[PDB]
RNA sequence: AAUUCCUUGUCGGGUAAGUUCCGACCUGCACGAAUGGCGUAAUGAUGGCCAGGCUGUCUCCACCCGAGACUCAGUGAAAU
RNA sequence: GCUCGCCGGAAGACCAAGGGUUCCUGUCCAACGUUAAUCGGGGCAGGGUGAGUCGACCCCUAAGGCGAGGCCGAAAGGCGUAGUCGAUGGGAAACAGGUUAAUAUUCCUGUACUUGGUGUUACUGCGAAGGGGGGACGGAGAAGGCUAUGUUGGCCGGGCGACGGUUGUCCCGGUUUAAGCGUGUAGGCUGGUUUUCCAGGCAAAUCCGGAAAAUCAAGGCUGAGGCGUGAUGACGAGGCACUACGGUGCUGAAGCAACAAAUGCCCUGCUUCCAGGAAAAGCCUCUAAGCAUCAGGUAACAUCAAAUCGUACCCCAAACCGACACAGGUGGUCAGGUAGAGAAUACCAAGGCGCUUGAGAGAACUCGGGUGAAGGAACUAGGCAAAAUGGUGCCGUAACUUCGGGAGAAGGCACGCUGAUAUGUAGGUGAGGUCCCUCGCGGAUGGAGCUGAAAUCAGUCGAAGAUACCAGCUGGCUGCAACUGUUUAUUAAAAACACAGCACUGUGCAAACACGAAAGUGGACGUAUACGGUGUGACGCCUGCCCGGUGCCGGAAGGUUAAU
RNA sequence: AGGACCGAACCGACUAAUGUUGAAAAAUUAGCGGAUGACUUGUGGCUGGGGGUGAAAGGCCAAUCAAACCGGGAGAUAGCU
């Protein structure tokens, strides 16, 4: 049937994309916490 | 005139609308037109500001003049059209060198007559002069009571202003609201009445007829959830306590005027 | 009676019979004019009661067709 | 290889999102596809993604986001005027032939054109971040002129036949043709032509917005189709060349108008309507600035140049997503023949697939479909479920009613085929001649011709002719609810909710009111025929008393009385 | 002309049946129905935690919700287990 998440790299890159996160205090802090946990990707749209 | 629909299908018999066989039509004059945009009560600063608003079909704003600044030049009425922003309808005027303006409709529903403004102007509709000229006991139309706000009062369908008394530099005006006010006699007036006057006779007949104008259904405070209005859901047909605003405050019969700066101009107060 | 215990009140009508249906009544333990009152048609994802056609809902099922129950080979579980 | 079957508005064709080496040949078979596997979107290699014109970019910008100078805030953050992103909108540039194992509006061929420069030829005022016209916007209906689409005949090529018929009693298939460029016709809008004038369009204006004199009404703008030209090039059944009946080329018949026209055009039309329905730039035009045999503006041309993104493949699905090659979810464009009102529906067309477990069997029972005698709603809480009715021309119709409705009430006739009605009526379309002129894609008057419903009656035939698919159960009493609507994803759907209209209350507008720790915005660029608060519930007839309590108003003289 | 009668595309929940360790995170088969509207829809936005959204069920708010989800105070507290 239908899913609550449908595949879209346009809206993923708009909410969770690297520059989109960096352009906000809290998203830039999510990225700072990615670097604290050591996550190998900082974007999953590119 | 007003006309009533035939029972072609259910409920339609109730529909009554204002119709005028002399009322013109065309395209709006673009230099006095703006799209104006919907406001929807949804708020630039936070939560909603207004209630009972949502949707409604596209509309624009036709820019009407209440400043009447071009003095000593004759202007002619070119056409009178249906107006989407005020129930009085609005006329198109052409000045003697090529300028076009939108004006509040004078009475007569007719175009082709020429109008002027000054300290002395012809007795005919649309001509403007100061109230110090006239012997009182008549209709003054839209009045420049405060120069820094333009022509005030009587802007809706069939609205009128009566000039009651005079002495020296001042005159008194009585309004269909129940309020009566005092102004300087030098204040500009156009004299006579507003046209249409049938707008209050309209019967929508249909539950969708305000929906296309953006009017949202009204849900009762005593029916919606107890945290979402201070009254709260039943407890069927038992309202409980004294009526209040959605903001929890008593309102019925409690006067809210706090202005204090114009009360000296009000010579008889609305009851 | 969307308000009524004993109550299927009490009477009339429909019925082989009818706590249901239709119509009255007053003695509403407690309806009542905007916390509205009363009535009217098409109409209602509305509810109750009857008549006719049509019919496997039922007397009562009886036999078919396409797919599972079986079996053998291939690949071979889960809860416990 | 031969043969069979199913789907055929899909079980087909094209486009997109989203994914990502999936494409093709060349091999490999451990693991994968819950198998066999020699197959493969699997393993592992090798090859493949050719663009001035296609989708993006250009240039403008809606909703919205950001946001200077400025403001609000410890601050994260935010308001708002310029500015800047951003279309789902508005704005320059290619068609259809056949080629490769795999590519292509990307190649090669033919033909076309926009942008920019330079050269050729005639005419020439070009021009703001400003002024005018446009761009440019709703809902629906109805005239005119058509086109994809399709058959008959013409025309071409093929055939004439295993049992009988079939050389005029036909069968089979074709008859293809673009982008563009003229011609500028139908439809649409609109009066030409010279003269002069200007307290508006922020200055100027030759443009609009207006005025004045004269001459004359068909001058001008816009735009389907046809026709010609592009095009004797491409295509073509069918021939033929050669090594290779091995593929890879060459050649090539006929190539038309008669009628019906699609969901497509003229159409951003015309007409009508109340809910009165984006902006800007390119474009055209006005002038300022500036400028000169320039530059720019127009018609016709030759010749040179044309950055960058994207490009392999799949797709109502094994390449997206649903953990899976999962009975599921999913945007845009297309829908022929025969039948039929038809997009319903079947055989079919072009096209596709025959499955990522197979073999078999067959019992009580499980699931759906098929058959139904005599009885029939007895069953059941309930005709639920199921079956019957079912098409539309002509007939014939109650109560009640807001006169519209109820109503397709109820109750009836007819239906194939042929003949006779109308040897084919209605509906749509229509030559020449008469005609009016201006010449001419003439215009307009008309009715020889063309196409063509639905219907009737007789006679004969069947169980049955609305023959299949497709396709209304009928009548009556009655609580309650105006009607169309709203009501929670997978047990709680209506009488509850909303609505047309009714009342009370606050509001004179820098309203009252609200959100915003605000900057600000909404109220509303609405103004008392207008807005905020709360209840009522269309429509017709309608509205008793009580101000002690708890709220509110009028009075502020008196009392009570605080911080002070 | 139409908050009009039937009805494709389009939409969609009411009855019945199948499914229910499924193909399945809600489908399937048949029917009745919504289809110019108080409608529906392609594409991109905007509305947030006592806040949103609701012709208003405390329904919906990415399966969760008389108060979502994650991470922290938090190894809080339990005369009890």
């Amino acid at each position: 049937m239908k899913r609550t998440f449908q595949p879209s790299v346009l809206k993923r890159n708009r909410s969770h994309g690297f520059r989109a996160r960096m352009a906000t205090k809290n998203g830039r802090q999510v990225l700072a916490r990615r670097r604290a946990k050591g996550r190998a990707r900082l974007t999953v749209s590119k | 005139a007003v006309v009533k629909c035939k029972p072609t299908s259910p409920g339609r018999r109730h529909v009554v609308k204002v119709v005028n066989p002399e009322l013109h039509k065309g395209k709006p004059f673009a230099p006095l037109l703006e799209k104006n945009s919907k406001s929807g009560g949804r708020n630039n600063n936070g939560r909603i500001t207004t209630r009972h608003i949502g949707g409604g079909h596209k509309q624009a704003y036709r820019i009407v003049d209440f400043k009447r600044n071009k003095d000593g030049i004759p202007a002619v009425v070119e056409r009178l059209e249906y107006d989407p922003n005020r129930s009085a309808n609005i006329a198109l005027v052409l000045y003697k060198d090529g300028e076009r303006r939108y004006i509040l409709a004078p009475k007569g529903l007719k175009a082709g007559d020429q109008i002027q403004s000054g300290v002395d102007a012809a007795i005919k509709p649309g001509n403007t002069l100061p109230m110090r000229n006239i012997p009182v006991g008549s209709t003054v139309h839209n009045v420049e009571m405060k120069p820094g706000k333009g022509g005030q009062l009587a802007r809706s369908a069939g609205t009128y202003v009566q000039i009651v008394a005079r002495d020296g530099a001042y005159v008194t005006l009585r309004l269909r609201s129940g309020e009566m006010r005092k102004v300087e006699a030098d204040c500009r007036a156009t004299l006579g009445e507003v046209g249409n006057a049938e707008h209050m006779l309209r019967v929508l007949g249909k539950a969708g007829a305000a929906r296309w104008r953006g009017v949202r259904p009204t849900v009762r405070g005593t029916a919606m959830n107890p945290v979402d209005h201070p009254h709260g859901g039943g407890e069927g047909r038992n309202f409980g306590k004294h009526p209040v605003t959605p903001w929890g405050v008593q309102t019925k019969g409690k006067k809210t005027r706090s202005n204090k700066r114009t009360d000296k101009f009000i010579v008889r107060r609305r009851s």
